[PDB]
């Protein structure tokens, strides 16, 4: 699964 | 930017007998940007049934994929990729050779 | 062995073409169970291998969601270093993003990963603490910034730490038949006369599972690199693996070569030698 968390802009 | 011109490589799936079915492949990797046009040809004429994976890269970044077609070898008819990609002057053709 | 699950996302813009091209996949150790391309009908991930498909109706809402949440996050990223490196609308540019985690032959937690490339070259990375970052310039600089006052870290050691090696552990049980195994090389020789002085022996290493192989070929038993040629492991297409590795030998001394196999299939390495 795909993380939902930490996945953040740049 | 970073530019890095494709390997290419064009095999069978399985060791080729004439007369039997099998896959061509085309893999093309080491590549940069992703941005690439891959042809499969018969006899000099592109291919139309043709698959390919999907876009990963390896841990330099560089971008691989794999195209392929169903079809059967004989000893005439004369197999190739055809790649374009920014870091080539020119296509470059690439012939099946089955024991490469 | 040792397991690993690892995503793969790239980002392409297109200068007066619209929005940017998406491409995200997935894999447990060699082989690929999912994928979401935004130029695909389905703006779906999907499933690319038969283990995966069990997988119900909230999995796969669910994961769409998530990919579709990266792809946009993507394509403001896009922007943002457009700006950060003053770049002109003229030009394509590419995001590349990788994530993942190793568990050992306990399936415990080993490692885990994330890094982050800019027109193909390393951006930022979460160094192996889980805990701090590496930023490759001064751009890079100011993404770290944001990143420790919003805690990425923290919030990526969770998932890699948890969620991943907990999903991995469950796909390598549902796919046991698929993942669990290990496919020892099928192995031959080829020989080729190019002159009356040369000759050219090609040692063949096909049908493997993993793709990690080692092919070396060795002149009277010394090690030798010279005048060999040895190509990158490729896929077979079926869900194995092909290498091979060649020679050019004076005439008629074939019989003093000898090409050997190394592969986690083979409880010793193979010894192959020209016999016509």
């Amino acid at each position: 699964e795909l993380a939902a968390i930490g996945i953040l802009t740049v | 930017m970073i530019q890095r011109t494709p390997k290419i490589q064009v095999y069978s799936r399985h060791p080729a007998e004439n007369g039997k079915s099998n896959f061509l492949n085309c893999y093309v990797s080491g590549f940069h940007p992703s941005d690439i046009e891959v042809d499969l040809l018969k006899n000099g004429e592109r291919i139309e049934k043709v698959e390919h994976s999907d876009l990963s890269f390896s841990k330099d970044w560089s971008f691989y994929l794999l195209y392929y077609t169903e079809f059967t070898p004989t000893e005439k008819d004369e197999y190739a990729c055809r790649v374009n990609h920014v870091t080539l002057s020119q296509p470059k053709i690439v012939k099946w050779d089955r024991d490469m | 062995g040792s397991h690993s699950m690892r995503y793969f996302f790239t980002s392409v813009s297109r200068p007066g073409r619209g929005e940017p091209r998406f491409i995200a996949v997935g894999y447990v150790d060699d082989t690929q169970f999912v994928r979401f391309d935004s130029d695909a009908a389905s703006q779906r991930m999907e499933p690319r291998a038969p283990w995966i498909e069990q997988e119900g109706p909230e999995y796969w809402d669910g994961e769409t969601r998530k990919v579709k949440a990266h792809s946009q996050t993507h394509r403001v990223d896009l922007g943002t270093l457009r700006g950060y490196y003053n770049q002109s609308e003229a030009g394509s540019h590419t995001v590349q993003r990788m994530y993942g985690c190793d568990v050992g032959s306990d399936w415990r937690f080993l490692r885990g990963y994330h890094q982050y490339a800019y027109d193909g070259k390393d951006y930022i990375a979460l160094k192996e603490d889980l805990r701090s970052w590496t930023a490759a310039d001064m751009a890079a600089q100011t993404t770290k910034h944001k990143w420790e006052a919003a805690h990425v870290a923290e919030q990526l050691r969770a998932y890699l730490e948890g969620t991943c090696v907990e999903w991995l552990r469950r796909y390598l049980e549902n796919g046991k038949e698929t993942l669990q195994r290990t496919d020892a090389p099928k192995t031959h020789m080829t020989h080729h006369a190019v002159s009356d002085h040369e000759a050219t022996l090609r040692c063949w290493a096909l049908s493997f599972y993993p793709a990690e192989i080692t092919l070396t070929w060795q002149r009277d038993g010394e090690d030798q690199t010279q005048d060999t040629e040895l190509v990158e492991t490729r896929p077979a297409g079926d869900g194995t693996f092909q290498k091979w590795a060649a020679v050019v030998v004076p005439s008629g001394q074939e019989q003093r070569y000898t090409c050997h196999v190394q592969h986690e299939g083979l409880p010793k390495p193979l010894t192959l030698r020209w016999e016509p």
